[PDB]
């Protein structure tokens, strides 16, 4: 008698162990990159007579 | 025969992982290995 939560199991003769070895991973990444620019170039030339 | 077989125990369910206590260890890996004592060997007792 094997046993999973309270689901009852046969084992194969050729397995050794299937057991359920519980284990959870959770990876997370989030990035942000941002960049800005701004260029304002004039020019003002008169004269009269 | 079905007459000479007897109760063991009133239950066949063990603690729900029991078998990773069995199981060996690789100390410089860090990780568990394969079934090594045999966690289940009731041993005709009802120990509960």
């Amino acid at each position: 008698p094997h046993y999973i939560l309270n689901t009852r199991f046969r084992k194969p003769y050729n397995v050794e162990s299937y057991t359920p070895q519980t284990q959870g991973k959770y990876e997370f990444i989030l990035k942000e990159y941002e960049s800005y620019s701004d260029f304002e170039r004039n020019v003002t030339e008169k004269m009269a007579s | 025969e079905d007459s000479e077989r007897r109760p063991s125990c009133d239950i066949d369910k063990p603690p729900p992982n029991i078998e990773l206590t069995g199981n060996g260890y690789n100390e410089l890996t860090g990780q568990f290995r394969n079934r090594v004592i045999n966690t289940k060997s009731f041993g005709g007792q009802c120990r509960k």
